[PDB]
């Protein structure tokens, strides 16, 4: 029973079946549907941002090229990662893997650790409790009442307050993605 | 169906 899982996503049906046969073989990964907090190696078959990279990243997870299993295969056993990393599409990506690797103790992010609290929509697209999980495992704080907070990310119905950041979920996921603090302005809902 | 891009 392997204590790592590996995720794969946007992953055609035909080559999630050669990955499930390739851990068959090789062994040391569960497969899990979804980041976890076992998750240590997230494989995608495109390179879009989906919530699995967005999660992957704030772990601190492998992102890989479907390619990585392939060659695994061929040589018969899991290789080096770092040629696989999907580094040009998610610069963060091996950033934060580098930084959860020289980690004692679990890993979490510093990217947000300067921001003030952040309130996420319940209505946010990610899903609030996924967010909420980004923006925590990045290093930010999160607010369970919008008067916690000077920014409030997501669609917001209640009256606007006039020192507070009205932001798209995107300010959120651009950042984890660059490893930068997006500037605000190109964010305002 | 695919995951959600973002």
């Amino acid at each position: 029973k392997p204590t790592r899982t590996l995720v794969m996503t946007s992953m055609p049906s035909e080559k999630q079946n050669v990955v499930i046969q390739v851990v068959d073989k090789l062994k040391g990964f569960s497969i899990a549907p979804d980041v976890c907090e076992t998750t240590t190696h997230v494989l995608s078959g495109k390179p879009l941002r989906t919530l699995n990279v967005l999660l992957g990243i704030a772990r601190g997870c492998w992102v890989l090229s479907y390619d990585w299993v392939l060659w695994s295969l061929e040589l018969g056993h899991w290789i080096s990662e770092e040629p696989f990393e999907l580094s040009h599409h998610f610069p963060a990506a091996p950033l934060c893997r580098s930084e959860c690797h020289l980690s004692a103790g679990p890993y979490r992010g510093t990217l947000f650790a300067d921001q003030p609290a952040m309130f996420v929509s319940p209505a946010s697209s990610p899903p609030v409790a996924k967010l909420c999980e980004l923006v925590h495992l990045c290093g930010g704080r999160v607010s369970q009442v919008p008067r916690q907070a000077s920014i409030v990310i997501g669609p917001y119905s209640g009256k606007k307050k006039a020192t507070v950041k009205y932001l798209s979920e995107k300010w959120v996921l651009d950042s984890i993605t660059q490893h930068k603090v997006c500037a605000p302005e190109n964010y305002l809902l | 169906q695919a995951s959600q891009e973002y």
